[PDB]
């Protein structure tokens, strides 16, 4: 289920209630999370367990919830990069209900897709270096896109 | 909109015009990438639809293009008429710098159109080069004889059911050749050729090939004189035919590049420049601005490259053979700087779909430095060497001269035409590969193109080209020499080694070749000796279905026989030399 | 139904999904997990279209188009910027673990995932972790696995366990760590293994046979063939290299043998590039050998001949129709002899006369699946017609398909269709000596010998019809069987009754006729289906001719000098003591043949035959259909010494040389139409190809890709100066790349699948009228016969049962798959999954002789003992001995005779 702040601690736990605040109200048997916590470590968890959960049927699911908790990883280390959150938030749109074969995904990215839009400055914190995915090769001048 | 889209051009005027003339139903409008609005006329309106055209307030002049299709293997024919075989007609109107393309549909028994030579003269030409290689007779045309193969030739070889190979080599078919060739001079029959008044009992006939000892290439004209005076002169091309369209629809649109680096073997990159952009039309590619300004600054160094050689080829012609070799002093010096970009001299084959083969080589900046420090003085040598003789000024001036209105009706372009005084050249009249972003200026003619004129003319565009290179040296992108479309053959080399998605299109890009979607494609450029023009026609497939080259060395050498006529043969010499024309332009 | 794509209405089958309806309209969706013989499960996600709900609706909704159905009024969009985002999205995913392998991968360029991801556009990476690894099994040695490359599209597992039946393939493992393969190491066990190496779209299951003489696709020379290996006539290609058989692949017949092909036929060509194939005309002068031209062994046999004072022909259910005509020709149709033996002959010709005479319509392979019961009588199917026994495999599941429908249930959609038919299935009962590969799914399973089997199809006759002749002696335990199997047949709206040459007995066909007329008497819709042995054993059996028998009693007698033979290793159907005997006595004997066969030491000639390979012909296969095979290269490309001929190219020289003492070689269609006026029964063969003067708007069919690569180099070492392309007088295909295969091409002989954008074998696809239904333009191919008006009588002569005799072990044959066909097992690969031969005994039997499992035993036939090792066969029954039928030293003749002095050696 998505993440909801302190001021939405006042709506009642019906259905619609949780539904129209941006969450689903589940079994209802809600979780608290101080302010000693992590947000980027805890969804970090959240997504380790859904990746590995994965029954591995249909590939939005199988492969890209690994992918979410690489950059995760590597944001909680301080290794993240320019383009995480984009891919994260690309991850949470394109795994969403209909595009996956059953509803596990969906509800994996949920807490992902709340933690980014109420705690967005502790994922930024992450991103300490700049991209790279290749190395110089000798004698080849990279294709120096802009 | 991009400039890559398919546009209908149904915004032109000239279709509300052919509305309002011919009716709605005349004729079916084609959506293209061509940028230039084509029209499926009836066979049996098309000269109405010429005249009208050359009849209009600010009239279509020029008969740019007119060549066949062979319609019957192509898959991809949503909304067009049902045709075997196609001819087209690309018109030039220079005062609306607007074009058109009509086409004329055809069964495969009833091969006839009607001839276009009553409209245009040069369409005597392009109407044998149709009937020779695709099999379509052009009724009333004055003598619709083979023009590329011998007149002996089976079959037609733009055909599709024609096979592109060469055949087996016999030496007895060489040796038959031979004897025709030696029975020639004694057999002649001056009906054949179009000749009239075949010997007055003092017309001589001469011949000055089919071996010339020059790097225009080797060509046959067949002359008839009275005492000096040419009254007559009939040329023999395509002894250089390399069957360059054909090899177009053998290639895929990647491997093509090196074949068209040869259609006119002193431009180079120039060469390559129209069909890539031809090609990067049909597959929606927009370049960025560093390979604009790469490809900018080498066609200008390829085209001072053809420029010195002509120059000093035209200085030798007259009888003065030192310029030459300081010519081709500076011509190393220039092939110094291609050679450490591109790693070839003459056909570097270096351009791209999508870009370029590589990033410039660290210190082509001091190459270039040193060759525009180098070069200004050298040309004003040359200037008060030999363009200033008053022999070589009489030599040439006066010899072979015509105005607006010839050069117009024969398709003259570059240098000549503008030596009649018609500013017009592609770099900005329709301007492409970043070429608004240089200051330049364009030489224009007083209204008569001599030889003189034109050597002259193409002396300032060597001083232009000259500015051009000195703004590409000041300015320059540090951006990617490679487009980021998927298209872009082949991919950034450093990303094909290490990442597997650009490994997979790399494989498929130099294997079985890049898919260009199902349309039409145009890219007309200011080619060193002219416009030269590539039409491209793709079925959905990884090679091209039909590539029609344009070569103005084509026109230049039909004009030959409307300036010279009446004059003596050096004077003829003269002429060739001052054309800018090369063998392999004119055959393909 | 009416669909609107893009904007565009188009109509389409309504029980299709949109996937297979856009596919069938030539629209370009990516799609990995769906096959058009699998169905849709939904897998890959990759085929992803965005559905509107009417067409007033701008938002719409992403879906799968293999799971959805192409039904009225529906309104999608393939080029919506969401919908293809998404689906570069799932190329990206596919391609965050997968391996940097394409150059040293033997799919590249064949690649389905290659081209679904250039067809997506997707060409930058942005991943930047690290990539999942796999360790790879040994699968066999036919198949290469490489798991690194595996996108878990599951196909390979939907077709290998719910199409094919196997049981040793599975997925394993969890979330990303999924895994394709076996449980452990070992070769994969079905016969139809082969078809992974095209449902694969990666290349994870390769063609290692391919692999160990690897080329690209685009270098390949193709040519449309029928593989020789067996008698269903499935549509091949063909792909050869640098003067060798590269390839085989799939050539799709929406009649025969649509997308797949057994084990035997897609790996069972290594033959062909064997280095003791006869290259050129070979003549013995005393004990040396000396090499001819052409022109000098037709001048010499024809002479020969001449003085010769009788000329007697053997051909061959290896040839093809026009070869054996023209030895039919060259030697005279009284002095012509099949080289099949005499029961062999009369099984053949009793197969023929109920498939052309019995009034009961025989379906083709891919109509074998439509049928709601099927009975097997004799013919160990999976062993020697093995496709038969896969369309089967589908007939069974037709009771599941039913149900499914009941529910309305989309017919695409797989998954449902297998939950709701748990384990419900068609009735199949197979009759054989021992167990079948069919029993799994066979709802009865008849171990006994053949005239007992023979019985059980009379008994199910008189059962099903009183006039049919009556069996006495019947078993209640057995009886209620027979009960069981005739309420099974006679409520069937569509029963199947299945026999053939194979077991060796006629009584069995005689049986499966009559079964099959009294079904027809009932008005049921039956069909029949015979199993010949070879390639063209129909066209043999149609020709006709004097047995093996006669053929050898002329060479004894003396009255015949001179003997060819064509195509024929003749110990494989009689005596090899009685055959060289034969053989050594004739003063001259020819042999026109492309294999070294035993034949050849005692060969007073030897004629350099062409294989099919490198020959052109047409072939009957058991269905009745004519098919033309056409040859893929020539042989004398590489190497010009290589003087190997059409087989009837040979014989026309040599009867042309005979009579007007010049050598004209002939044209293949003037052979033809030779065949269908001297031989009206054959005047189908015509109009199974066009001739050599069709064309495809005036050019010919190209044998060879567009991107046919180093023609100025292959060559090279030998001579820098290119040889002239080779002319192909004899067909419509040209020997290069300048021809036409274009899939709007109106034509029916495809020699490979290819499409701007589809270079894996999901080209076929273009290629089709509808995805999964025919060719374009109709499958190649016409049938022979019509069902005939009125059918036969009655066979009354119902068999005696099997009494067991001291010292007579009657001879059960054990066909295998990888060693029952000669040619096959000449192949160097097969001897890798080449059985050791085990003679197989009864328990009881074993036990009377004192022999163990695994002891040696020494038998004795036609005056010679042999020694083969103990297998224990529980099924087989007593008084029987069982035998590889086929083998080295076992002739197939062998099954349904006897054995004497069977003792332990
Ligand atoms: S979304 Fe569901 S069906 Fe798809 S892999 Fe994940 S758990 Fe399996
Ligand atoms: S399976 Fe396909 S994409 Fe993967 S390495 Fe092989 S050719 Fe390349
Ligand atoms: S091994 Fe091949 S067929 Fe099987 S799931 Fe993987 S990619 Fe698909
Ligand atoms: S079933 Fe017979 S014809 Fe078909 S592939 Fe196998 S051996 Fe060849
Ligand atoms: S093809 Fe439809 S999800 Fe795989
Ligand atoms: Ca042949």
């Amino acid at each position: 289920t998505d993440f909801l702040t302190e001021a939405h601690l006042d709506l009642p736990m019906e259905f619609e209630s949780i539904g129209k605040a941006g969450s689903r109200l589940g079994t209802a048997l809600a979780m608290a999370v101080d302010h000693e916590i992590n947000m980027v470590s805890l969804v970090r968890n959240l997504e380790e367990f859904f990746a590995r959960e994965s029954c591995g049927w249909c590939t939005p699911c199988r492969d890209g919830l690994p992918w979410s908790v690489k950059i995760l990883r590597a944001l909680e280390r301080g290794e993240g990069q320019p383009g995480d959150i984009e891919t994260l938030e690309q991850l949470c749109r394109f795994l969403g209900p209909g595009k996956t074969f059953c509803a596990h995904a969906p509800g994996a990215v949920e807490p992902l897709q709340s933690a980014i839009k109420y705690f967005r400055e502790e994922f930024e914190a992450g991103i300490k270096q700049p991209f790279s995915n290749t190395h110089l090769i000798n004698g080849i001048q990279p294709n120096l896109l802009k | 909109e991009p400039a890559w889209q398919t546009r209908d051009h149904l915004d032109d005027p000239v279709i509300g015009e052919l509305r309002n003339r011919f009716g709605p139903d005349a004729f079916t409008v084609q959506a293209t990438r061509t940028g230039v609005p084509v029209v499926w006329i009836k066979r049996e309106q098309l000269l109405e639809v010429g005249d009208f055209l050359k009849k209009l307030p600010k009239p279509y002049v020029m008969l740019f293009d007119l060549h066949g299709m062979d319609e019957r293997l192509r898959t991809h024919r949503e909304g067009l008429p049902a045709a075997d075989f196609s001819v087209f007609y690309h018109l030039i109107s220079i005062d609306r710098n607007r074009d058109i393309m009509l086409k004329v549909a055809l069964a495969e028994n009833d091969l006839h159109v009607p001839t276009f030579t009553k409209l245009f003269p040069n369409a005597n030409w392009y109407e044998r080069e149709t009937w020779d290689l695709f099999g379509i007779t052009f009724d009333g045309h004055p003598n619709l004889r083979r023009i590329m193969m011998p007149q002996t030739w089976k079959g037609h070889p733009l055909r599709k059911d024609y096979p592109a190979r060469a055949t087996e080599f016999s030496p007895f078919e060489l040796t038959k050749a031979k004897q025709d060739l030696e029975m020639e001079a004694l057999t002649f029959k001056p009906e054949e050729w179009g000749m009239k008044r075949g010997t007055n009992e003092d017309f001589m006939f001469l011949n000055l090939g089919p071996n010339h000892p020059s790097a225009h290439g080797a060509f046959r004209i067949v002359l008839q004189l009275d005492g000096e005076e040419i009254v007559d002169c009939v040329p023999d091309i395509g002894y250089h035919h390399r069957g360059a369209e054909k090899m177009g629809e053998r290639q895929s649109w990647h491997s093509y590049i090196p074949y068209t680096d040869r259609i006119e073997y002193l431009g180079g990159c120039v060469n390559e420049m129209p069909y890539v952009l031809a090609v990067e039309k049909l597959a929606g590619i927009t370049v960025p601005d560093r390979v604009n300004v790469i490809r900018v600054m080498l066609s200008e160094l390829f085209r001072i490259n053809s420029h010195l050689l002509y120059i000093s080829t035209f200085i030798q012609d007259v009888g003065a053979m030192t310029p030459v070799f300081f010519a081709f002093t500076d011509r190393q010096k220039i092939y110094d700087l291609v050679e450490a970009i591109t790693g070839f001299r003459m056909h570097p084959a270096w351009f791209r779909i999508g870009g370029v083969a590589h990033d410039l080589p660290r210190g082509w900046d001091r190459l270039l430095r040193e060759f525009l420090d180098w070069m200004p003085k050298r040309l004003a040598s040359y200037e008060k060497a030999a363009l200033q003789n008053t022999i070589l000024k009489g030599r040439s001036q006066g010899v072979a001269a015509y105005g607006a209105k010839e050069a117009l009706e024969w398709g003259t372009t570059g240098a000549g035409l503008r030596a009649t005084g018609i500013d017009f050249d592609v770099r900005k009249a329709r301007p492409y590969s970043g070429y608004e972003n240089f200051d330049f200026e364009i030489p224009v003619g007083g209204g008569v193109s001599d030889c003189y004129t034109r050597v002259m003319l193409k002396v300032e565009e060597l001083r232009q080209s000259l500015r051009i290179l000195e703004q590409c040296l000041n300015n320059m992108p540090e951006g990617p020499f490679k487009a980021d479309h998927p298209l872009t053959t082949p991919p950034p080399k450093e990303r094909t080694l290490q990442h597997i998605e650009t490994l997979i299109t790399h494989f498929l890009q130099v294997s079985w070749g890049p898919v260009m979607p199902a349309n039409e494609s145009f890219q007309m450029i200011e080619a060193t000796k002219g416009i030269n023009s590539y039409y491209l026609t793709s079925d959905g497939s990884t090679m091209s279905y039909r590539t029609r080259i344009r070569t103005p060395s084509y026109a230049h050498l039909q004009q030959i026989p409307a300036a010279i006529r009446g004059s003596l043969v050096s004077d003829l010499i003269v002429y060739l030399g001052s054309i800018d024309f090369v063998m392999s332009d004119v055959d393909r | 139904a009416t669909i609107h794509v893009d904007g565009k209405e188009y109509e389409v089958n309504g029980a299709d999904n949109l996937l297979e309806a856009c596919l069938s309209l030539g629209l370009d969706i990516p799609y990995f997990c769906w096959h058009p013989a699998l169905g849709s499960v939904g897998a890959c996600r990759q085929c992803a279209v965005k559905q509107y709900q009417n067409a007033e609706d701008t938002r719409g909704r992403l879906v799968m188009s293999c799971m959805t159905p192409a039904s009225d009024g529906t309104f999608i969009s393939i080029d919506d910027e969401e919908a293809k985002q998404f689906r570069e999205s799932v190329v990206e995913w596919l391609m965050t673990n997968h391996p940097h392998d394409c150059p040293v991968c033997e799919e590249g360029g064949n690649c389905h995932l290659q081209d679904m991801t250039v067809m997506t556009g997707h060409s930058f990476r942005r991943y930047r972790f690290t990539k999942r690894t796999h360790r790879n099994q040994d699968l066999g040695p036919f198949i290469s696995h490489e798991m690194n490359r595996c996108i878990a599209c599951y196909r390979c597992v939907r077709y290998y366990k719910d199409y094919a039946g196997g049981t040793d393939l599975g997925v394993y493992g969890a979330h990303d760590n999924v895994y394709f393969g076996r449980p452990e190491d070992g070769t994969l066990e079905s016969e139809f293994s082969g078809n992974l190496v095209e449902i694969c779209p990666t290349g994870v299951f390769t063609d290692k046979t391919h692999s160990e003489r690897y080329n690209r696709k685009w270098d390949m020379q193709f040519a449309p063939s029928i593989c020789q290996q067996c008698s269903i006539g499935c549509n091949i290609s063909p792909g050869e290299r640098y003067g060798e058989l590269r390839r085989i692949e799939n050539r799709y017949n929406g009649t025969v043998n649509h997308y797949f092909l057994c084990d035997r036929g897609r790996f069972g060509y290594g033959y062909v590039n064997l280095k003791d194939r006869p290259r050129q005309p070979v003549q013995r002068r005393g004990d040396d050998f000396i090499t001819l031209n052409a022109e000098q062994a037709m001048q010499g046999a024809a002479d020969i001949l001449r003085q010769s004072k009788k000329v007697i022909g053997i051909g061959s259910p290896r040839a093809s129709v026009e070869s054996n005509f023209a030895l039919r020709e060259l030697v005279g149709e009284e002095n012509f002899y099949t080289g099949i033996a005499h029961g062999e002959q009369e099984r053949l010709q009793l197969a023929l006369k109920v498939l052309r005479e019995g009034g009961i319509y025989t379906p083709a392979l891919r109509e074998i699946e439509s049928y709601d019961a099927v009975l097997v009588l004799g013919e160990d199917v999976t062993q020697t017609g093995a496709r038969v026994a896969l369309a089967v495999r589908q007939a069974v599941k037709g009771k599941a398909r039913e149900m499914a429908a009941a529910q309305k249930v989309a017919d695409w959609q797989i998954a449902a269709i297998l939950n709701i038919g748990q384990r419900a299935k068609h009735p199949l009962f197979v009759t054989n000596v021992d167990d079948t590969r069919l029993d799994d799914i066979a709802a009865w399973t008849y171990r006994a010998p053949v005239e007992d089997q023979a019985r059980l199809g009379f008994a199910i006759a008189h059962a099903l019809d009183n006039s049919a002749p009556a069996v006495d002696g019947i078993e209640p335990e057995l009886q209620s069987k027979i009960d069981v199997i005739v309420q099974a047949l006679a409520g069937a709206k569509k029963p199947l009754i299945i026999s053939g040459t194979n077991a060796g007995s006629l009584e069995v066909i005689q049986a499966a006729a009559n079964v099959a007329k009294a079904l027809k008497g009932r008005g049921a819709d039956v069909g029949i289906t015979m199993i010949a042995r070879s390639v063209n054993s129909m066209g043999l059996g149609i020709m006709g001719g004097g047995s093996l028998e006669e053929a050898l009693t002329e060479l004894e007698t003396g009255r015949a000098d001179a003997v060819v033979v064509l195509e024929n290793d003749l110990h494989r159907h009689a005596s090899a003591t009685r055959v060289n005997a034969a053989l050594a006595k004739a003063p001259l004997v020819m042999v026109v043949d492309h294999q070294r066969t035993a034949i050849m030491e005692n060969a007073h000639l030897v004629l350099s035959a062409a294989s099919f390979a490198e020959s052109d012909g047409t072939v009957i296969n058991n269905e009745g259909r004519a098919q033309r095979f056409f040859q893929v290269y020539d042989p004398a490309y590489y190497d010009s010494k290589t003087v190997m001929l059409e087989s009837w190219r040979w014989l026309h020289s040599l009867h042309s040389t005979l009579l007007s003492r010049e050598v004209d070689w002939t044209q293949l269609d003037h052979v033809i139409d030779a065949v269908v006026a001297k031989i009206p029964e054959l005047a189908g063969i015509k109009d199974a190809a066009p001739d050599a003067t069709f064309r495809i708007r005036g050019q010919k069919l190209a044998r060879e890709p567009h991107r046919y690569s180093g023609r100025t180099a292959m060559r090279a070492n030998i001579s820098v100066h290119e040889p002239r392309q080779p002319q192909d007088i004899d067909t419509m295909f040209t020997f290069s790349m300048e021809g036409n295969n274009q899939p709007t091409a109106h034509r029916s002989q495809v020699p490979f699948a290819w499409a701007p954008g589809w270079n894996s074998p999901q080209a076929w696809n273009k290629f089709q009228d509808e995805v999964g239904g025919k060719l374009r333009f109709g499958d190649p191919g016409v049938r022979l016969f019509e069902t005939s008006e009125n059918g036969l009588d009655y066979f009354t002569s119902v068999p005696a049962r099997f009494q067991p005799q001291d010292g007579k072990w009657r001879i059960a044959p054990y066909y295998h798959l990888f060693g029952s066909d000669e040619l096959s097992q000449r192949a160097p690969v097969f001897q890798s999954r080449m059985p050791q031969p085990y003679i197989k005994l009864n328990p009881a039997d074993a036990a009377k002789l004192g022999v163990n499992a695994g002891t040696r035993v020494s038998f004795s036939y036609d005056g010679n003992t042999v020694t083969l090792p103990v297998e224990i066969a529980e099924g087989l029954t007593a008084g029987q001995v069982g035998l590889p039928m086929g083998m080295s030293g076992i002739a197939p003749v062998l099954a349904g005779a006897h054995l004497e002095d069977l003792k332990e050696a």
